[PDB]
C-alpha cells in the first residue's frame, strides 16, 4: 500500500501543509485583562477546546497521517497536541515581544503569568522560542515543516517504517526551503539542526505544561471538558 | 470509547 | 578555542573524553527488594556523575562558560546523558538495558517500567540505525549544551550556539565520510535529532516518576528540576 | 552545591 505522500514534491508538500492550516481563532472579547488563575485558565481552556476541533481536522490534512491506522492516529494526537498548541502558539506571538499572543484579543505579559502558581517560568520558555523563531527570522513555510514533524514524531517511539519515510520526505522539504531562499550548504544543515533542537525544547516546555493541567485537573479548580480530560488522560 | 476516535472519523 | 578544531579533531577530542564503564555492586547470589535494586542504580548514577562531570569539562567549548552556566547545563542535561549513555552500551542487547558490564536488566524486571520500555525502543530505534560510536558523542554534547541553553549573558549563549553549529558540522562530516548522498546526509541528521526530543519526554517522565535513597549529589541535581 | 564545587576542581 503505497502512500501519496511521499510521492509529492517539495512544493506540493509545502502547499499542501500551507492550505492545511488552521485558522486563527479569538478568545473571548471580554475587555478585562485576566490576572487570576480562574479567570487566565477559563479563557485558554475555551480556546484550547476549539484549537484542538481544528487540530484534530488539520491532521488529516498532513500528507501521510491518512495512511495510519485509526488507532496510530489517535495516539500521535494524544502525544503532540500540547506541543503543537505551543508551537502555534509561540509562532503567532513572534511579532510580539516579550509577549505571548494566545489570541489577537488576548495578548498576556509575564506580569500576568506572575499571578498564576507555576506558570511564569513556562511563560519565560515560551518567550524565548518566540524569541529565539523570530532572531532566525522562520518563515510560514519553515513553520508548517515543523508543526508537521511534531505531529509524526512526538508519539513514534511509544508505539513505523511509513511515518519515519514521510518524516524523511518533510527534512527533504526544510532543505528545498532553505535551498530556495540562498542558503549555503553548510547554512542549510546549520540551520536544519537549529530547528530541531528547537523541537527538544517544545518537548521539554510540554512536558512541564501538561502537568500543570494535571494540577489543574486535580485541584477542580476550572471545569475542564471531556475532551481535553481524556487528551490529559493520555499523559497519565 | 474516546472522542478523539469519533472526531477522527470522517 | 572550541571553534578552531576541524571536524577529525572534534571527533578526537570528544572521543578521548569518554567517560569509563563503571560496575555495579549487583550480586546474583544475594536477592534484592525494589528497594534495594534502586539502590543499587543509585550507587551506580551518583558515580558516573563524578566522571560526567569531568568529561564535561573535557566537551570543547565548555570549560570557555562561566561556573554559573556549566552547573546549569549540567543540572539541566545529567539524566538525559545518563540515559543516552544507558542507550548506547545496550545497543548490542536486544531486549535488555545494561546498566552496568555486570547488571544486565529486562522490562519483566521492574517496578519505572515505562521509562525501561521507552529506553528500549531508544535503544532499538539506534540498533536499527546503525548509530556509530562517533555519533553517539556528538549527540551526547549536543545534549550538555543544549537543554538547559533555552532556560538561563546573551554573549554566553551565542558562543554555545557556535559550539552546537560546529558539532552540526562533525557530525555531516562523519556521515559524509560515510559515504552518504548530501540527501542521506541531511535525513540521517534530522533522524538523529528527532531522537533527542524523545530522550528530553525520558527525563522528564523519569523525574516526574520520582516526584528512591538519593545521594547528596543526586539530590541537588533534581531540587534543580523541581 | 557539590556540582559547583566538582567542576572547580
Ligand atoms: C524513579 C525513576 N527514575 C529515576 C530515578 C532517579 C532519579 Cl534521581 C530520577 C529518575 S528513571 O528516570 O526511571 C531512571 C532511568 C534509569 O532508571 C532510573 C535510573 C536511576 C537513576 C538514578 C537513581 O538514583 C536511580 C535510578 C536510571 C539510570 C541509571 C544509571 C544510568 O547510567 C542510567 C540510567
Ligand atoms: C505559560 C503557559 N502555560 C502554562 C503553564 C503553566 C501554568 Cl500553571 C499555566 C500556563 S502552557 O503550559 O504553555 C499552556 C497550558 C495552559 O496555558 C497554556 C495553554 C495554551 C497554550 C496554547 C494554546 O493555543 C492554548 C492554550 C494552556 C491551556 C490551558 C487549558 C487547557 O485546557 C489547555 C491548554
Amino acid at each position: 500500500k503505497n502512500s501519496l505522500a511521499l510521492s509529492l514534491t517539495a512544493d506540493q508538500m509545502v502547499s499542501a501543509l500551507l492550505d492545511a492550516e488552521p485558522p486563527i481563532l479569538y478568545s473571548e472579547y471580554d475587555p478585562t485583562r485576566p490576572f487570576s488563575e480562574a479567570s487566565m485558565m477559563g479563557l485558554l481552556t475555551n480556546l484550547a477546546d476549539r484549537e484542538l476541533v481544528h487540530m484534530i481536522n488539520w491532521a488529516k490534512r498532513v500528507p501521510g497521517f491518512v495512511d495510519l491506522t485509526l488507532h496510530d492516529q489517535v495516539h500521535l494526537l494524544e502525544c503532540a497536541w500540547l506541543e503543537i498548541l505551543m508551537i502555534g502558539l509561540v509562532w503567532r506571538s513572534m511579532e510580539h515581544p516579550g509577549k505571548l499572543l494566545f489570541a489577537p484579543n488576548l495578548l498576556l505579559d509575564r506580569n500576568q503569568g506572575k499571578c498564576v502558581e507555576g506558570m511564569v517560568e513556562i511563560f519565560d520558555m515560551l518567550l524565548a522560542t518566540s524569541s529565539r523563531f523570530r532572531m532566525m527570522n522562520l518563515q510560514g513555510e519553515e513553520f508548517v515543516c515543523l508543526k508537521s514533524i511534531i505531529l509524526l514524531n512526538s508519539g513514534v517511539y511509544t508505539f513505523k517504517d511509513h511515518i519515519h519515510r514521510v518524516l524523511d520526505k518533510i527534512t527533504d522539504t526544510l532543505i528545498h526551503l532553505m535551498a530556495k531562499a540562498g542558503l549555503t550548504l553548510q547554512q542549510q544543515h546549520q540551520r536544519l539542526a537549529q530547528l530541531l533542537l528547537i523541537l527538544s525544547h517544545i518537548r521539554h516546555m510540554s512536558n512541564k505544561g501538561m502537568e500543570h493541567l494535571y494540577s489543574m485537573k486535580c485541584k477542580n479548580v476550572v471545569p475542564l471538558s471531556d475532551l481535553l480530560l481524556e487528551m490529559l488522560d493520555a499523559h497519565r | 470509547h474516546k472522542i478523539l476516535h469519533r472526531l477522527l472519523q470522517d
